[PDB]
């Protein structure tokens, strides 16, 4: 968000996060604007910082989004931590073996995984991951649309598992998460594969709940989120035990109920 | 001439575990002493290991460490882990049976990790593989690996033949103390830690405190005999037991949702390799298949 | 079919919507 004109420091319900903004495109004018932002992970960060008494001057990532081993050099938050440029990478980060091999992780707190986003235009629709249809879809009806994005997490797993589905899915590539949803609503897209948690959140507060995920709470590649940490950093045990205590005492559940709640979802 | 080293790693791990109905089956060996009659529904070898546990489950007896026959989900996972690494397993069952909590030694005041944890704090230790839970107190003493299956609690109440069963623990009928049916915790472990964690549960502790049993089967048979209709345990075991015995239906929400884990001792070399292996097997999808071919079909 | 809204305690009244 941006600082409101009235008492222009920030709203009393969030934390200032500095960021890098480039004026226009050609001009590399790096006016490091001061703005304040909220969400989910920041709440856990505040709670953790209260119980571990450490200060922080956090900044957004500049080049690229998420992380990828592009030409043996990583961009995004992974590139920062792998270069010892910024301890902690709090955000929606998926646990992966290559990621774990490169940079240490902590234990998860919120579970998620691969989910299938196919709904009824007007008995489960597909209910199959290694199904008959999406294993050789060329010679079965007109080909279905795939929701996928370059430099992600699900696409790499699908490619290394069976590239043929990835080979066809390279035909359809989206730019933004809302772009794929808009195309699906407009009819240009039919199926979307992405992280389970974000798809669940989007479908929960959908306007009218016209779209329902393919499976009734079924996941394929169950793997929770986490926070990246510098290899050998003297923070692992403290933060790990702290958030284990947090999940034990039910603060995470309360925060999920307050935040991770849909519009209709179960209200049917 | 070469200087030796204090490193051999001994490649001779000896794992402990716990009997579990859907996870680690136990049964006495055949009259021949060698297990036989191995066949799956789909058609495949049934791998079973010769585990050595005391057959005298009752406290106080001529403890007979007879060679029993055992298998199950954790055994398959252990076999796969032994295959991906290179060692030999000498698995033997638990001597005591309790899941292991923190308890002061009797006739004293010092605190020791009784039950399962004692072995890991003793010579046996090694690479315990079992439906262990992840808790703050447990994680303080020893170290864990990444979970392989997430399961909440999902309290089970015996299904009736008009249904006003409690929806959520905070239900005023359940939250406030009652006297019709009494809550059961079974052996006071892996749940007692959370119950002592929250004082709100300590408000209603008395019912669960003075009526919890000492074994999983005892609580199951008490529920089946209508001694009580209240049972709080791991989600996976409850779901499988409700499925196989398609007479009772588990109704509950997902509260205290934490996955299982693989136990370990202090600082041992296998930790990083085994964590990488389990994560890779999870990414490979092999976990999904071995879950499929073992526990996805039970009666209904 | 329509339900009585339980004030702000109603989650629907908790989350504003364009039609509300």
């Amino acid at each position: 968000e941006d600082i409101d004109p009235l008492t222009e420091t920030c709203v009393r319900n969030t934390v200032p996060c500095r960021k890098f903004v480039k004026i226009n495109n050609s001009t590399n004018e790096g006016m490091n604007v001061k703005k304040c932002c909220k969400g989910f992970c920041i709440d856990i960060l505040k709670k953790l910082s209260r119980t571990v008494k450490f200060t922080y001057d956090l900044y957004l990532v500049t080049n690229g989004k998420h992380g990828k081993k592009v030409n043996n050099v990583w961009n995004g938050m992974i590139g920062e931590v792998v270069y010892q440029r910024a301890v902690m990478a709090v955000g929606s980060l998926t646990i992966n073996e290559e990621r774990s091999e490169v940079v240490d992780f902590s234990v998860p707190f919120v579970e998620t995984g691969i989910s299938v986003m196919v709904s009824r235009s007007n008995v489960d629709q597909v209910t199959g991951l290694s199904d008959k249809k999406f294993q050789r879809p060329h010679d079965y009806s007109p080909p279905f649309r795939f929701g996928t994005v370059p430099n992600g997490s699900t696409e790499r797993n699908i490619r290394n598992n069976y590239p043929y589905m990835h080979q066809y899915m390279t035909k359809f590539n989206q730019k933004g998460v809302e772009d794929a949803l808009v195309s699906l609503k407009t009819g240009k897209l039919d199926a979307f594969i992405y992280d389970a948690a974000v798809l669940n959140y989007k479908a929960g507060r959908d306007e009218g709940c016209k779209l329902v995920t393919i499976g009734s709470g079924y996941i394929f590649a169950t793997t929770g989120y986490g926070i990246a940490l510098q290899k050998g950093s003297p923070w692992k045990r403290q933060i790990d035990l702290a958030l284990l205590q947090f999940v034990g005492d039910g603060e995470m559940e309360e925060l999920e109920t307050l935040w991770l709640t849909g519009i209709c979802h179960n209200e049917k | 001439t070469e200087k030796p080293r204090g490193y051999q790693m001994s490649t001779r791990l000896k794992i402990v575990t716990i009997h579990q109905e859907p996870f680690v089956y136990v049964k006495p060996t055949l009259s021949d002493g060698t297990c036989k009659e191995e066949f799956t529904v789909n058609g495949d070898p049934v791998k079973k290991v010769i585990c050595t546990g005391p057959n005298d489950t009752s406290p106080g007896s001529p403890r007979h460490t007879v060679p029993q026959c055992c298998y199950g989900f954790c055994i398959d996972l252990l076999i796969k882990l032994a295959r991906t690494m290179n060692f030999t397993y000498e698995v033997h069952l638990v001597a005591d049976g309790k899941f292991g909590t923190q308890e002061r030694v009797n006739n004293s005041n010092k605190k020791e990790w009784n039950g399962m944890m004692g072995e890991l704090l003793s010579g046996q230790a090694d690479m315990i593989v079992a439906p262990l839970t992840i808790n703050n107190e447990r994680a303080q003493y020893i170290e864990f690996s990444k979970p392989f299956k997430y399961q909440g609690l999902t309290i089970l109440v015996k299904k009736e033949i008009p249904e006003e069963r409690i929806t959520g623990i905070n239900d005023p009928r359940l939250r406030n103390p009652s006297d019709k049916f009494i809550y059961a915790t079974v052996k006071q472990s892996s749940v007692d830690i959370y119950f002592r964690r929250q004082v709100e549960l300590s408000t209603m502790y008395r019912h669960m405190e003075k009526h919890n049993y000492e074994s999983a089967a005892e609580a199951i048979q008490a529920v089946r005999d209508n001694k009580l209709h209240a049972f709080i345990w791991d989600s996976a075991v409850l779901e499988f037991e409700a499925s196989q015995k398609c007479d009772l239906v588990t109704t509950g929400e997902l509260f205290f949702r934490s996955g299982f884990g693989i136990g370990m001792r202090k600082d041992s070399p296998w930790k990083q390799n085994v964590s990488l292996s389990i994560l890779k097997s999870h990414e490979n999808g092999f976990m999904e298949d071995l879950d499929k071919t073992w526990v996805r079909y039970q009666e209904c | 079919p329509e339900e009585r809204i339980t004030g702000i305690n109603d989650p629907r009244l908790r989350n504003p919507s364009d039609k509300f």
